[PDB]
């Protein structure tokens, strides 16, 4: 039987939504996955919800598939269940009615039927009172029951990368991203957002809801427009996939009806705006449908045995690639024979002096009981029988796991890797398809989720290397697993699998020689910055925009984990400081652009002292203020720390385990950021002073105390501002005496010097 | 236990009759052995000759009336007739014959078994002939009888017994003799005393003009006569007549006589009178194709010892091009409506070449033609014969377009396999062009597709008219300006409608029109159009066709307020997959509805819903109406043996849609115990049990599965098999 290909959806936020079968009071479950002790992970609680088609105000039925809206470029919070009636429920996850809430939280936007408005926060079902809701079967395949389920995305692009390659003349890897304009059909902004659905009759359906409004609205249409609804009724589709398709507002319903035995395809057409002329009116978009072709499949093959079609995949394909006409891969199993046949078809247009172009055809040796194709990544994954998974690229349909030693070396391009994969790390012996409810291989195919029959809590697999042995090794696979998150963050992924993949390859390392292992951080961490074109080694302009980035918050977050098995180390603690001091970045700053502004309105807003708006506005101003005070009290704390260790390693310079004083202070933009920090804190001071709190005296108690902790530290800031500054210029001259690049990243991640530099530590 | 003998005796012979194995010397023995094989226990009774024609008797008549009389839960257009024609045939044809060398020739015996049955079967014929159309309405009782009478087995007296008692019949009328009389020229009915020099003397004085044409039965022909009088055959005779045909055409073969065999496949493939549907109904299909594609396939060694120097050869040519082109029309009709496929032959028959067969990979690809021309196909990979391949594009369109005449030497160094492809190739181009304006002269392409016609270019339009609904579906959803449609039209009406015909092509263009005629009519209705449907109609009304709605094709003025089907399935809204399928399960569960019984409305309703997703969806779902109301016809929920024969007819009812002849089941008990056995059975469920058996297994080792769970899926397999060996197929 085939496997639950929509079961489980990963949202792009991580949030892991599968079908529930087993549980009497609920359908659908909620989880994610944790850090249990900073070295090992777990599966977050299952938060358990019912659905049934009578929330709006009692039997609940069984979910047929799940789709996060993770698709191009989507936010990824709407979640969209198609029940085995046919009715879709929408569920929102991080709003409410009244407020913002959390991730974990579910809320309704409509229930489909008819449709209608029906505002509603889900609550759990453990907390909940128990109802009389019982699990009713609908063992029937409806004219409604949706078959495949496809989002619309939005006019935004996507910018990703294709693949690396390494560079001999430099001996450093290369990689090149490329824009990726959208395709297929897209819905414009004043739409809030559009879906698609194909039911099992022929029947369609589009969802949208105008931007502007809360009323949705439901277009249905029918694919046999014929003019008999003795054949309206009749088409029972075994496989409707919907591939976009270049042509503008196009999509590819590739049918096979069992009816006429042929495998039928047709185009779909959407005007989003019937009337260009009156922007204003907004308009129903127009459904139109066309057919187009349709072939009968080969029954033998070459040398005379017979075939079966097991599935009917249609590949996603863009306009990037060399022939954009989707692959239709026809899968044939030669009976009583482990082979397994996939034929490749083309749509193409007849050409004067359409038509399905057969290219090759390719023979696996085990059978096919699942296929998925990647997002975002061409690759379509065979899960055969025995649990082994080869996943064919879709450029050449090479194994990914072995074309490193296939690979035509010799070219201006070398060694080219796209994943983590190429480099060999190999899933183990999963379980057997029989006793798998579902598999999913994780988005960066670091590794597989399996769900258990006898297992009340989901699995996980990651991929293992067996010549872990070998040192010579090293060079490549921490260039290949720095790629792989270089398309995950383009693409928003929390990329939280391949995180664990990295990390216990390193502890098998760090097993025979804690030596070796080290090295292998700094050179995986390395290539991440000369994949996005970002260096450590820059001038002082570039480094004002590294510390705004995004990615230092999952970069450093990487050796967070990477290294937190070392105990007494400050590979670590060299990561959290800097990453902690961003967000006394986000305290101080984040509210002395906001004070700013407060001055401003004083002045203006000083002709109506009586009113009540006024009063509220003037509380809040010495509010804020008072909360700043807990922040700066660990402000104080930590540089008196870093003091307190000065004292300390003069008696003892020797001592290996107090290193992380040296990184610190080699951090350039980390001197920069404090003195920021203490111009700032000059500048609000003054502009207290300048500016003080005259109407309510009681008021200026938070803005005294400001004046007194500052006075009040033990040690005085202005001497400390003079400390910073001394040793940026000292390091500075030291570059030009002599040329070094690995000293930037020495004295920001490293938290060491080099021993070629034994006289430099001296003189700190 | 009478219901279960009951109900498992009107599947065996449901099953068997849709088999095709009532030929099968083995039927009497099956049937009397259907008694001990349904019961484990030994049942040592002496069944006497009479008793089991009697119990044969009632089976058939119980069975035709379940038939019938399900019929009316049916959706009124879910036209399916092969099986009813077909039980007809049985009923009047081979129990006859089973009473004649079977029987004792006892009256007693006759009236006993027709004075048995219940009212209730008289009651539903008369209430449906009724509904259907006092005018004669005879039933299926009259014709057993009549039968009966003409072999001797009855005196005329014992008609007027089962007659109706006010209306009797006149025992002089009655024919009394089993001998062939045919009406002469002259009027006199003259007596057949020898068939085989019947047939062979007609079949050469036959004339191909007279097939269509000669509407009226006052043909010179005694043969043709015979098609048209169809109904009225004796009983023993017609077995005679049948063998006749297969003794004389496989004789045609040894001898390569290329002149009888075209003129054979003319009569049998317009099936006047459900003519074509006796011939399978009495040799088995099997031996037919085998030696109807030996003839297709070893035709290639035949064309490497003649030489055309002679005035002779072109009578030959077309001798041999009519012969090899009308056999090619034979295999597709019998795959198409009387749902043969290609494929299981030459499995089962080691001889023929798989991977070197033309026939085989032809018929698969029917409605599709390449885009590109190819002399061969096995050898893609060589360039030489590629070079040539555009050559004779190019030589055959300026000598037929522009030219305006057919040399002989093109006729000669080209095959009748590349003209099969080369024909459909020309006609797309040349149509295609016109459709988006290349072409947009008119008269000289009527002329042009004039010569495709010809009896050597005859083979050409066998793919020609399948591509038609694809092409025109295209055209329906497309926007063509009428001056363009009309073009399609003119351009389309060339071979529609010619202005002359040869006397060996006018039966061949209308034999070609008929086979793809329903889903062409269909489309051109949608839309000079009245003569296309006018010309279709007219070809449709020559004989009968079989699963098709009778208002579709005379809807000319009649308005049921009905929206037309023309599938042999149908399903709405008001009735949809939901309703019959939970009417199955109450059927599958409580043996309710009344769609059992038809495999014509089940085989159909399996494929539409796939045997996994059909037994997926029965099989745990029988747990909950299990688990709630319990085992039917028993007042008492103690035991698990009530519940024990419910499963078996679930089981059973399985097996015959899997094993269909009698040396298969030898075979898959072996499939079990553990290649070429699961080639031929690619849907079954024996499959679909036996590979998760293995594989599930697999897992026991590794010990990813609870030992319980493996326990409960071996108790079904087991099951399947102990059934499978205990009884004989």
């Amino acid at each position: 039987m085939m496997l639950g290909e929509h079961l489980m959806s990963w949202s792009k936020t991580g949030i892991i939504a599968y079908s529930d079968s087993q549980s009497s009071n609920a359908n659908i479950c909620l989880t994610f996955l944790e850090s249990i002790n900073g070295i090992n992970w777990r599966f977050h609680t299952p938060q358990k919800y019912v659905l049934h088609p009578q929330l709006h105000e009692q039997f609940f039925y069984n979910i047929s598939s799940i789709h996060w809206n993770n698709w191009f470029s989507l936010p990824g919070d709407m979640l969209a269940v198609c029940d085995e009636l046919g009715n879709m429920t929408m569920l929102i996850t991080g709003q409410r009615p009244d407020r913002a809430t959390t991730y974990e939280k579910l809320t309704m936007v409509f229930q489909d039927n008819k449709i209608y408005n029906h505002v509603m926060p889900l609550k759990p079902v453990d907390k909940l009172k128990p109802m009389n809701i019982e699990r009713k079967q609908t063992r029937k395949e409806y004219n409604t029951s949706i078959l495949e389920f496809r989002w619309l995305t939005s006019s935004k692009s996507v910018i990703v990368s294709q693949f690396c390659a390494f560079d001999s003349s430099s001996n450093t890897y290369r990689s090149r991203a490329q824009q990726v304009p959208p395709y297929g059909v897209y819905h414009p902004p004043f739409i809030k957002y559009a879906c698609l659905a194909i039911r099992k009759n022929g029947q369609i359906d589009f969802w949208y809801q105008f931007s502007n409004s809360k009323d949705h609205k439901k277009i249905t249409l029918q694919l046999l427009d014929t003019s008999n609804q003795r054949f309206k009724d009749l088409q029972w589709l075994e496989f409707a996939r919907i591939t976009p398709m270049n042509d503008d507002q196009c999509m590819l319903i590739t049918t096979y009806s069992k009816l006429s035995k042929n495998i039928s395809f047709y185009k779909l057409h959407v005007n989003w705006n019937l009337n260009a002329t009156k922007p204003n009116v907004l308009n129903d978009p127009s459904l139109k449908i066309q057919f187009i072709l349709s072939t009968t499949l080969d029954p033998t093959d070459d040398e005379g045995h017979v075939l079966k079609l097991e599935n009917l995949h249609v590949v996603s394909k863009s306009s990037i690639e060399k022939d954009p006409s989707p692959e239709i891969l026809v899968l044939y199993n030669v009976c009583d024979t482990s082979k397994s046949l996939v034929k490749r078809y083309r749509l193409a247009p007849t050409q004067l002096s359409y038509n399905l172009r057969r290219h090759s055809d390719i023979v696996l040796d085990k059978k096919v009981t699942l296929i998925t194709s990647e997002m975002f990544d061409a690759f379509v994954s065979f899960y055969f029988e025995d649990g082994t998974i080869e996943s064919y690229n879709q450029n050449d349909w090479k194994l990914e796991t072995e074309r490193l030693i296939s690979q035509s070396q010799l070219g201006k391009f070398k060694n080219i890797i796209a994943s983590p994969l190429s480099a060999g790390f190999n899933y183990g012996k999963l379980p057997l398809p029989p006793s798998v409810e579902w598999m999913k291989v994780s988005p960066s195919m670091c590794g597989v989720i399996v769900k258990q029959y006898n297992k009340k809590w989901p699995q996980f697999y990651a991929a293992v290397q067996k010549n872990y042995a070998d040192p010579e090794k090293d060079s490549i696979n921490a260039t290949a697993l720095a790629f792989g998150y270089v398309k995950s963050l383009h693409k928003q992924i929390s990329a939280e699998d391949l995180t664990i993949a990295a990390k216990t390859h390193i502890l098998r390392i760090s097993f025979l020689d804690r030596k070796r292992a080290k090295e292998f951080i700094t050179t995986l961490l390395k290539s991440l910055y000369s994949f996005f074109n970002i260096s450590p080694d820059a001038p002082k302009e570039i480094m004002d925009k590294i510390i705004t980035s995004r990615p230092l918050q999952k970069i450093m977050l990487l050796q967070l984990e990477l290294g937190s098995c070392f105990s007494q180390e400050n590979i670590e603690e060299m990561a959290r400081v800097i990453l902690y001091l961003k967000n006394v970045l986000f305290a101080f700053n984040g509210v002395a652009r906001n004070f700013h502004f407060a001055i401003e309105q004083i002045s203006n807003n000083s002709n109506q002292q009586q009113n009540p708006k006024l009063f509220q506005t003037i509380f809040s101003k010495q509010d804020l203020i008072h909360s700043l005070i807990p922040v700066a009290k660990w402000f104080v704390k930590f540089i008196t720390y870093l003091t307190q260790e000065i004292l300390i390693l003069i008696n003892d310079p020797t001592n290996k385990e107090y290193t992380l004083v040296h990184g610190i202070f080699g951090a350039k933009m980390s001197r920069t950021l404090i003195l920021s920090i203490l111009n700032e804190i000059k500048k609000v001071t003054q502009i207290v002073a300048k500016f003080p709190e005259t109407s309510y005296p009681i008021l200026n108690e938070s803005s005294t105390f400001l004046k007194l902790v500052l006075s009040e530290s033990p040690v005085d800031f202005e001497k400390f501002e003079t400390f910073l500054v001394d040793v940026n210029n000292k390091f500075i001259a030291l570059c030009e005496q002599q040329p070094s690049q690995e000293r930037e990243f020495s004295l920001l991640v490293k938290a060491e010097i080099p021993p070629e530099y034994a006289k430099v530590g001296d003189f700190l | 236990d009478m219901k279960l003998l009951r109900y498992y005796k009107n599947i065996w012979l449901n099953n068997k009759i849709i088999n095709w194995e009532i030929s099968n010397p083995d039927f009497l023995s099956k049937y009397s052995a259907i008694t001990s094989s349904i019961f484990q226990e030994s049942f040592n009774s002496v069944q006497n000759l009479d008793q089991l024609l009697t119990d044969l008797i009632e089976t058939s008549f119980t069975c035709f009336a379940q038939f019938v009389s399900n019929k009316q839960y049916h959706q009124a257009n879910s036209n399916l007739t092969l099986l009813e024609r077909k039980w007809v045939i049985f009923i009047t044809k081979h129990l006859p014959l089973l009473i004649l060398e079977n029987s004792s020739r006892s009256p007693r015996v006759v009236t006993n078994a027709l004075d048995n049955i219940d009212e209730k079967v008289v009651k539903a014929i008369r209430i449906y002939f009724t509904e259907k159309d006092p005018s004669t309405s005879l039933d299926i009782r009259h014709d057993f009888i009549k039968g009966l009478i003409m072999l001797n087995l009855q005196p005329a007296s014992v008609i007027n017994n089962y007659l109706r008692e006010d209306q009797m019949i006149d025992t002089s009328i009655l024919p009394t003799r089993d001998d062939l009389f045919v009406r002469n020229l002259q009027g006199i009915q003259e007596v057949v005393h020898n068939t085989n020099s019947f047939i062979i003397s007609s079949l050469d004085t036959l004339e191909l003009e007279s097939i269509t044409e000669s509407i009226t039965h006052d043909s010179s022909n005694g043969l043709f006569q015979v098609l048209h009088n169809f109904e009225s055959v004796a009983p023993t005779k017609q077995r005679e007549i049948v063998k006749a045909f297969l003794s004389i055409f496989e004789d045609a073969i040894k001898e390569l006589n290329y002149n009888r065999i075209a003129k054979i496949c003319a009569l049998l493939f317009f099936n006047f009178s459900h003519s074509l549907t006796t011939i399978l109904s009495f040799s088995s299909p099997a031996a037919l194709m085998k030696t109807l594609i030996k003839f297709v396939d070893l035709s290639r060694n035949g064309r490497n010892g003649s030489n055309g120097n002679d005035e002779s050869s072109e009578y030959e040519t077309i001798n041999i091009s009519l012969s090899f082109s009308w056999a090619i029309l034979l295999i597709i009709n019998l795959t198409q409506t009387y749902g043969i496929s290609v494929v299981d032959v030459a499995l089962k028959y080691p001889e023929l070449s798989i991977k070197n067969s033309f026939i085989i990979n032809f018929i698969s690809n029917l409605p599709n033609v390449s885009d590109k021309y190819y002399l061969e196909e096995s050898n893609v990979n060589d360039s030489d014969m590629l070079t040539k391949s555009h050559n004779t594009v190019q030589s055959w369109l300026c000598d037929l377009f522009v030219n305006g005449s057919i040399t002989d030497q093109l006729i000669q160094n080209i095959e009748t396999r590349q003209l099969a492809n080369l024909i459909p190739f020309i006609v797309k181009q040349v149509l295609l062009s016109v459709e988006i304006g290349v072409l947009t002269d008119i008269s000289s392409l009527i002329g042009g597709f004039e010569y495709f016609l010809q009896p050597l270019l005859l083979v050409g339009l066998i793919k020609t008219f399948y591509w038609l609904e694809q092409f025109l579906s295209c055209v329906k959803n497309d926007t063509i300006s009428e001056d363009i449609l009309q073009g399609i039209f003119n351009l389309l009406n060339t071979l529609f409608n010619p202005v002359t015909l040869n006397e060996d092509s006018k039966a061949f263009h209308t034999a070609v029109l008929r086979l793809n005629a329903i889903p062409l009519l269909k489309v051109l209705r949608k839309f000079n159009l009245e003569p296309l449907i006018a010309k279709l109609v007219a070809v449709l009304n020559v004989s009968p066709v079989y699963d098709v709605d009778p208002r579709i094709i005379n809807s000319e003025n009649d308005y049921s307020r009905k929206q037309l089907g023309y599938g042999k399935f149908l399903i709405l809204n008001e009735n949809p997959i939901n309703k019959i399928m939970t009417n199955q399960i109450n059927s599958f569960w409580s043996l309710h509805s009344s769609t059992y019984y038809n495999l014509d409305y089940l085989f159909e309703l399996i494929e539409l819903v796939t045997p996994k997703s059909f037994l997926f969806d029965v099989l745990k779902t029988l747990e909950y109406k299990l688990a709630t109301y319990g085992v039917p016809g028993s007042e008492n929920k103690r035991g698990s043996l009530d519940s024990e024969h419910v499963f078996d007819y679930f089981f059973y009812f399985l097996v015959l849609y899997d094993v269909k002849t009698a040396e298969e089941a030898s075979q898959l008990i072996e499939y079990m115990e553990n290649n070429k056995i699961s080639i031929l059975k690619r849907h079954s469920f024996a499959v679909l049990l036996h590979e998760r058996k293995l594989l599930n297994d697999l897992a026991l080792e590794n010990g990813e599965i609870t030992k319980t769970e493996n326990e409960k899926f071996i108790s079904y397999h087991d099951k399947y098999l102990c059934m499978l060996k205990t009884c004989v197929f």
